[PDB]
């Protein structure tokens, strides 16, 4: 029982640490707002900085788009192969049945 | 019969193949979903900035909210560096420590799970332990309870 | 798990309320000069009409994206069945040449 | 882009005077979100600290539930693993027979 309460305390430590790390994972985008925080500090004409941030975001989004497209093609490939094996198995199984 | 045997082998082979492909497909779909979410978030932010520039009457309200979010994220990052005691930490590589401590938490939970089972079976009264101990003694001879 | 789902919902709501209160605290300074005022609605007519047209365009874009995704889908499934028919035809064509 | 170009001159001269309506909307949004119709930017700090206390209590209860949830789910996982082993060895059978 003593070891078990100790293990429960250790599990609580792990839980809190993991929850904190997850929370920062969620706030991942917020760290990108460092530009937004710096931009907001302009307190004056700041449309050019907005446009620069928008261009950077466009570049990032295009990179992510290409990454997603190629990954989708790879997954598709995988999927087809998986189906071709399924059919080959079905057919081999049916021929085992018949023989 | 031999031919049948051959076909058996073949089928085994395709079984294995299928297994592997299944796994592969699973990981590929996982990555596809992750990148879908990331791209969706990036395009949402892009559209938000598009509206901000087009609707400059927005009047930096979104900018204020984003700065507040940045401060909150700074606070959260400091809090994690404290709790996890990882001054060496960054948003980009925090995922690695997250999965490491996920493994840590899984180890702790599996431990405590075996512990829960052992405690639950510890409800067995004192008599059962005595009887089993004496049975093992009578069969093998005197033995320690730990070795019993 | 049901109980934990409810607890997570409650935690999310509490976090949102706390963030709203933090927002009030931050914008107390902006409230400080609430007496200030300025001109408004100078070019609102054309701006409002263009905003309406842009909203229509955005809605059409959302429809287009949904149709694109769905279509992608159906295409996918059609590919998945075509891979199976390719394999069956190829194996039968190989077996006919062998016979 | 065309709307941005048209409004370029309009929104540049904000004069930090239409800035405070954002504070008004934030205060009102908290007023409906936070069940505090008397919520004032003056007394909103006591509400801030109290709601933060509630939030941290909720997180602690969430972690407490999460621990037991994880142990229970893993116990069910081992149950399931036993079930799959039994099915593979013998075939279909109920959990009671396991």
């Amino acid at each position: 029982q003593q070891d078990y309460e100790t293990a429960k305390h250790s599990q609580h430590q792990a839980k809190q640490q993991a929850f904190a790390l997850v929370e920062i994972v969620q706030r991942r985008v917020h760290f990108s707002y460092s530009d937004s925080a710096g931009m907001l500090s302009e307190n004056a004409d700041l449309n050019d900085k907005l446009r620069q941030r928008l261009e950077h975001a466009e570049s990032d989004r295009s990179r992510a788009r290409e990454q997603l497209r190629q990954q989708q093609a790879q997954y598709s490939q995988f999927n087809q192969v998986l189906a071709s094996l399924k059919s080959s198995y079905e057919t081999k199984q049916d021929m085992l049945k018949e023989l | 019969q031999e031919k049948i045997d051959r076909y058996q082998v073949d089928l085994e082979e395709l079984s294995y193949r299928l297994e592997e492909q299944t796994d592969v497909v699973e990981e590929a779909g996982e990555l596809q979903a992750e990148y879908e979410a990331r791209t969706e978030a990036t395009e949402q932010e892009v559209d938000e900035l598009k509206s901000q520039l087009a609707d400059y009457q927005q009047a930096l309200d979104v900018q204020q909210t984003r700065a507040i979010q940045y401060q909150q994220a700074l606070q959260a990052l400091e809090r994690a560096r404290e709790l996890c005691r990882l001054p060496d930490l960054s948003v980009d590589n925090a995922e690695e420590w997250l999965e490491t401590f996920q493994a840590k938490e899984q180890q702790a939970t599996e431990a405590l799970l075996a512990l829960e089972q052992k405690l639950s079976v510890a409800d067995a009264a004192h008599n059962q332990f005595e009887q089993a101990y004496q049975l093992v003694k009578n069969i093998v001879g005197e033995t320690s309870r730990s070795e019993a």
